RNA sequence: GUAUGUAUUUAUUUU
RNA sequence: AUAAAUUUUUAAG
RNA sequence: UUUUAAGAACUAGAUACUAACACAUUUUU
RNA sequence: ACGAAUCUCUUUGCCUUUUGGCUUAGAUCAAGUGUAGUAUCUGUUCUUUGUAACAACUAAUGACCUCAGAGGCUC
RNA sequence: GGAGGUCAACAUCAAGAACUGUGGGCCUUUGCCUAUAGAACUUAUAACGAACAUGGUUCUUGCCUUUUACCAGAAC
């Protein structure tokens, strides 16, 4: 089974649960959006949610110039961009 | 061990790590070093120039050499420098050369059954089917070369010794199936269950098995018609498809098994039922050829033990009596039959159709992977039908052995067959040495019963031909080891 | 390693654990709406 | 992408690399020390060395008779 | 770390079913476990025919692909399948359906069945 | 016998 | 008038 | 600017991933 | 008239992007299964005193002064 | 100067049933013969250990898909 199981599981998880409590670390490479802005919380922290998205921008803004030659695709993936990136206004709107 | 666990943890694995020879690399440095070898010759013949795109080409011919040699083919080149092929010649020579011996070696290490690993019995295997045809192929080519064995002459005694027992038993050559035949249909349908239980006990069919079942269901919607066209391929093809043999292992023998396609597997499979039917109801064969349908051997050996002691006298030490059993396996035997000679012994027992058909049924293309041949000399043991030649065959020796007034004596008259064992005098019986023979398939059992008088008369004519001063004819002389 | 290994996945159809599992469920349908037809007559 | 080879290691780059130190199994001192020299018959039908090469020698054909059955 | 592993090495505390309702909360935040795709390796049973670069997946092909749950659910209850297989030549999504009623597959959206 | 691979730059080097 | 007693498990693929 | 997800409580019960490994299957009705 | 040089084309020579391995042809061409190993989830409900009067209080930019950015005043 | 030490270093401990030194004669130092002095420790149902493990190579097996890990005998 591929490690998308292994690494779900309970007792990956539960170390993650105590480390929040005990320390810094719970990534944010884990979690989505969060979908709303101004439900975040201690700047300290959008921080870093806003740099999880500028990598996106970066990876799929390259994704951008390349002549891979399909049109559609980088159609849609260009409303993603659009969209990031004004995901990325909001979140220095809020900061 | 922890020694080299922290030094290596510290200070990395060695750089160099050269790896031996074992079990399992060998093969590929023999290659390594042959491909070398080779390299170095034939750059040191040729005058000077040209090397590496000579080179691949030059390793090339050596590689379509060997498998050419693997497939018995000949691996002519339409042009090449002679002194190239012989150095070609000499390593593959070489290669070969191992290659069998690795062949031996293997072979009776698994026979004694210690260690071998589970490919090595299919590798093995694989390099004695080879070989195994390597020798067929040679056998049919040097028959063909110094021509048939049989010379006129001895051909013309058997077939006399043929007619005057078939005339001795006054034998109707057997009918060639009717149009419309009363004991047909009934035939036909054991024909093809035999055919169907194959397959009835089988989980996964190839495509050629599903192929036959279609053969055979159509075959029961349509009996009158499958009956035309049988007939019909009975008449009209003399040309067959190939047959493929793979060789199953025993872990001591190994045995050939032959693969023929369902259209003539049908066709075969009537004719033989057929042939067997009317040659039992027309009493072909006598008693005493018995690999036979009312006995299972147990049986067989049992009846073979009563009737030794059944009959008078054997025990009698009176004065110099004596008996003798003869247990002789005829040797090879299907590998020595001939077509020329079987279209005619066929001829008298049977139509010339089927006769015909049989004999040309027994030449065709036999394939194995690359190795491909015709199919010149001997008999297929493979075909539905090579049990009733195989036996028809083997009677045409036991007149050979017997000779014509004793045969008449064990089968009896015409009017009225004997059994097994039976005789009609003891008389009958007392007025020849043998007394009981008997020829299950290949091996032959006889009894004699000596008096000093004949006894001693043929010691007297085979030690007149070989002097033994020396009392060793029974050093090389063989004996059971059981008891 | 040979044959396809679509029959060692359980999502493929053609493989006897689920195709008695349609079997089965379509058997049950056919009871009742075979029942369901007598009720209206 | 397999090739037969075209060439071999030279041990002159080996020789180069520095040792590393690791103790192996068959290393370990042994044999450390050397040593000096100083009726019946008449109706019968009829009457009464080293080739060389491996498949068409006698031993061969003996033992494919054989092993065939 | 050997391969069958009999036992794994808990916190001295850990109450397990604590641990399950942490874990299930813990559940929707991610990303992975979320994505309501699902990747599968198989095989192509019906072959193909390319709608782009009309590549032809000769009979049987490897492919790493995508499971999805379809909305769907065939009769009453019977659960139906919808996987994806990218071209080896173009970049192209081609989809499948299960028919549980009728055994074999019927494909969409990016290829055609030779016949 | 549960592959493997690529990328994951935040803190701004003198005109 | 007999006192005759083999084994036994882990990893990797 | 836009947007709604997150927390608490309750319920019954089985399902996914991997195929590198082995595949005469034989046979008693 | 031939000697010499450039351009173009044809023929011969060289051959230029000119098949880079071994093992049972490496094995196989299937309405079919076994066996071994690893991991846990879906639904519902709930949540996100009035009027009037009196008194007191309520960061950014610009300018000026002083001290070595801070303080005070005014708009 | 005596007693000791759970102190150290350097010698010696498997062989013609076997050690070492020395005197004398022959060969030409070695070696042989003869004479003399001293020999701790270990050895005859053979050995420093009144005990008892593992490893390497090579063969023979035993388990038996393959390698580590192994089964029980031998030689070095
Ligand atoms: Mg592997
Ligand atoms: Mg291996
Ligand atoms: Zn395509």
């Amino acid at each position: 089974s591929r490690n998308v199981d292994k690494a779900n599981s309970v007792l990956v998880r539960f170390q993650e649960q105590q480390a929040e409590s005990a320390g810094g670390y719970k990534d944010y490479s884990r979690y989505q959006r969060p979908r709303n802005v101004s439900k975040v919380k201690s700047i300290k922290e959008a921080n870093e949610w806003k740099r999880q998205v500028s990598k996106e921008i970066k990876q799929k803004s390259t994704r951008i110039y390349d002549p891979s030659l399909n049109e559609m695709q980088i159609a849609e993936l260009n409303d993603e961009l659009n969209n990031l990136f004004k995901e990325w206004k909001r979140w220095q709107w809020h900061i | 061990y922890i020694g080299n666990l922290i030094t290596r943890q510290f200070e990395g694995r060695s750089n160099e790590i050269v790896k031996t020879t074992t079990k399992q690399r060998l093969d590929a440095y023999y290659d390594l070093e042959l491909r070398n070898s080779v390299m170095d010759d034939i750059l040191e013949m040729m005058p000077e120039s040209i090397r590496q795109k000579k080179a691949r080409t030059i390793l090339q011919h050596l590689s379509e050499a060997w498998r050419c040699w693997k497939a018995n083919i000949p691996w002519d080149v339409p042009g090449m420098p002679a002194p190239i092929k012989k150095i070609i010649e000499r390593y593959i020579k070489s290669k070969a050369d191992a290659w069998v011996s690795a062949a031996h070696y293997n072979r009776e290490r698994i026979k004694r059954g210690a260690h071998v690993e589970k490919t090595m019995v299919k590798k093995n295997l694989g390099r004695l089917t080879r070989l195994w045809i390597k020798n067929e192929q040679e056998r049919q080519r040097q028959i063909q070369k110094n021509g048939p064995e049989i010379t006129p002459e001895e051909a013309t005694t058997i077939f006399s010794v043929m007619v005057e027992w078939l005339e001795s038993r006054s034998f109707s050559p057997i009918p060639f199936p009717p149009l419309t035949y009363k004991n047909d249909t009934k035939i036909l349908v054991l024909a093809l269950e035999d055919l169907k239980d194959v397959y009835a006990s089988k989980v996964r069919l190839n495509a050629s098995e599903r192929e036959e079942l279609a053969l055979i269901e159509e075959a029961y919607d349509n009996p009158h018609d499958t009956l035309n066209r049988i007939k019909k391929y009975l008449l009209t093809q003399r040309v067959f498809k190939p047959v493929d043999i793979t060789m199953m292992e025993n872990y001591q023998n190994i045995s050939p098994v032959y693969s023929v396609d369902p259209l003539e597997k049908i066709t075969d499979a009537y004719l033989d039922q057929y042939l067997w039917y009317e040659a039992d109801q027309r009493k072909l064969f006598p008693n005493w050829i018995k690999p036979s349908d009312s006995e299972i051997p147990p049986l067989l050996v049992y009846k073979w033990t009563q009737g030794i002691n059944n009959l008078s006298e054997i025990w009698d030490v009176s004065r110099g009596q004596s008996a003798v059993l003869l247990e002789t396996t005829l040797g090879e035997m299907a590998e020595k039959i001939d077509f020329t000679l079987l279209n005619r012994l066929l001829r008298l027992i049977v139509d010339p159709n089927i006769a015909d058909y049989i004999t040309a049924k027994n030449n065709v293309v036999i394939n194995f992977k690359d190795m491909s041949h015709v199919n010149k000399y001997g008999l297929i043991r493979g075909l539905k039908f090579a049990s009733f030649i195989f036996q028809y065959y083997g009677l045409v020796i036991d007149l050979l052995l017997l000779g014509q007034e004793r045969a008449t004596d064990l089968a009896g008259p015409a009017n009225n067959p004997n059994e097994f064992m039976q005789f009609k005098s003891k008389e009958v019986e007392k007025a020849h040495p043998i007394r009981l023979y008997t020829r299950y398939l290949d091996r032959i059992y006889m009894l004699f019963h000596f008096e000093e008088d004949e006894g001693e008369e043929l010691t007297d004519e085979y030690l007149a031909e070989n002097p033994d001063p020396n009392f060793e004819n029974s050093i090389g002389y063989n004996n059971r080891k059981c008891w | 390693g040979s044959g396809d290994l679509n029959l060692l996945k359980s999502w493929n159809p053609k493989l006897m654990k689920n195709r008695k599992k349609v079997w089965e469920t379509e058997q049950d349908l056919i009871t009742e709406q075979q029942k369901l037809n007598t009720r209206l007559k | 992408s397999h090739r037969p080879q075209l060439e071999a290691r030279s041990g002159a780059k080996a020789a180069a690399y520095t040792p590393t130190g690791i103790e192996h199994a068959r290393l370990l001192p042994g044999h450390t020390t050397l040593k000096y020299r100083k009726s019946w018959r008449k109706g019968t039908a009829f009457g009464r060395g080293y080739i060389n090469d491996m498949t068409k020698s006698e031993y061969h054909q003996e033992f494919l008779h054989k092993h065939v059955r | 770390s050997e391969r069958k592993a009999i036992n794994k090495y808990y916190p001295p505390d850990y109450n397990p079913l604590e641990a399950e309702k942490l874990s299930r909360k813990m559940a929707k935040k991610l990303k992975t476990m979320n994505k309501s795709h699902a990747s599968i390796r198989l095989m192509t049973p019906f072959s193909m025919r390319c709608l782009e670069c009309n590549e032809y997946i000769p009979k049987s092909r490897k492919f790493n692909g995508k499971k999805e749950l379809l909305k769907e659910k065939y009769l009453d209850s019977i659960k139906i399948y919808r996987l994806t297989i990218s071209c080896p030549r173009c970049a192209n999504s081609i989809a499948f359906r299960t028919d549980p009623g009728n055994s074999d597959y019927v494909m969409e959206v990016g290829g055609v069945r030779n016949y």
